[PDB]
Order: structure tokens, then C-alpha cells, then sequence
């Protein structure tokens, strides 16, 4: 339950700053250039 | 020890998440004050 | 007034890109997630000093 | 009338505790259906863009 927990979070963070780092490239393209860095910086 | 390493290495990632978590409500606490 | 202004902005721009950046942290490694927290805070804190300017 | 500067303290106290609340979503509901969860954190970013 503990894993599945684990898991089901890790997917639905994802999904999350996935979304958010899609959003903002939308809406500030200025900014777009740090956000994919940040990915790199988190993935 | 197989299995029994397994069981504490999810035990640790269970309750080192709990106490983010915890750790978090915690922070959230403290800094409302700053709010 | 208008430097003011911009460094403003700019800060506002970096204080989100930084909060997306940190809940990154807590998605991916949240075990040092506060390493950059309180990083946050003293861009907020940066702000309160530009408020004192304009008192 | 209000004054435009507690106008303002008042529009970043809000956003603070949108962010507090928005996060607080998120860590007592990471792990309920990922659509719903998804919804309802579209609708929060979008909370955040128009408060910024």
C-alpha cells in the first residue's frame, strides 16, 4: 500500500509540474528557456 | 534477509515521506506567521 | 522609480520560476527540498526591502 | 474608498494563502482519481496566473 502510495504520488507530481512547466512556456515564453533547465535540474 | 532487507528499505521511504510531509505542514506552520 | 519598477518585476518573474523550480525538488528528491526554501523566502524578503524604499 | 496600497498588501496576502492552500492540496492529495486531481489543479494555476 506504502509503494502503491508512493507510486500513485510520484505520477500525479509529474503530472503536476509537467502541466505547470507547460503553462508557464504558454503564458511566459520569456521564462520558457529556465523552465526546460529546470527539468533538467529536477529530472 | 532478503525479504527482510526489502521490508526496511520500504519501511525507511515510508515514514522518511511521512516525516516530509510532516515536515512540511511544520514549515507551512512556522512561515504563516511571515505571511 | 522605473528601475524600482523592472526589479520588481523581474523579482515576481524569478520568485514564481523559482517556486515552480522548488516544487519540482519536492516531486523528483523532496529530502532537500528546503535547501532551496528558504532561498524563496529571501527573494520574498528582497521584496519587503523594496517596500521599505517606497514608504 | 480603499486605498490602492492596502488594496495591494491585501492582493499579496491572498496570493500567499493560495499558494499555502494550493500546496496543501497537493501534499494531503498526492498519491484520490488523477483526473479530478488534475482538474482541480488546472483550476489552482489558473487561480495563480490571474492573482499574478
Amino acid at each position: 500500500r506504502s509503494n502503491q502510495y508512493q507510486r500513485g504520488k510520484m505520477h500525479g507530481l509529474k503530472q503536476l509540474r509537467d502541466s505547470l512547466a507547460d503553462k508557464i512556456v504558454d503564458e511566459f515564453p520569456e521564462l520558457k528557456e529556465p523552465v526546460e533547465d529546470i527539468i533538467k535540474r529536477t529530472s | 534477509h532478503v525479504l527482510i532487507d526489502l521490508l526496511n528499505w520500504f519501511r525507511t521511504t515510508n515514514m522518511n515521506v511521512n516525516n516530509c510531509i510532516w515536515a512540511l505542514k511544520s514549515s507551512l506552520n512556522s512561515m504563516t506567521n511571515a505571511k | 522609480y522605473q528601475y524600482k519598477i523592472q526589479e520588481l518585476r523581474k523579482l515576481l518573474k524569478s520568485l514564481l520560476l523559482n517556486y515552480l523550480e522548488l516544487i519540482g525538488v519536492l516531486s523528483i528528491n523532496p529530502d532537500m527540498y528546503e535547501r532551496k526554501v528558504e532561498n524563496i523566502r529571501t527573494i520574498l524578503v528582497n521584496i519587503h526591502h523594496l517596500l521599505n524604499e517606497y514608504r | 474608498m480603499t486605498d490602492r496600497l492596502t488594496q495591494l498588501q491585501i492582493c499579496l496576502d491572498q496570493m500567499t494563502e493560495q499558494f499555502c492552500a494550493t500546496l496543501n492540496y497537493i501534499d494531503k492529495n498526492h498519491g484520490v482519481p488523477p483526473e479530478e486531481f488534475s482538474n482541480t489543479i488546472d483550476e489552482l494555476s489558473t487561480d495563480i496566473i490571474l492573482k499574478t
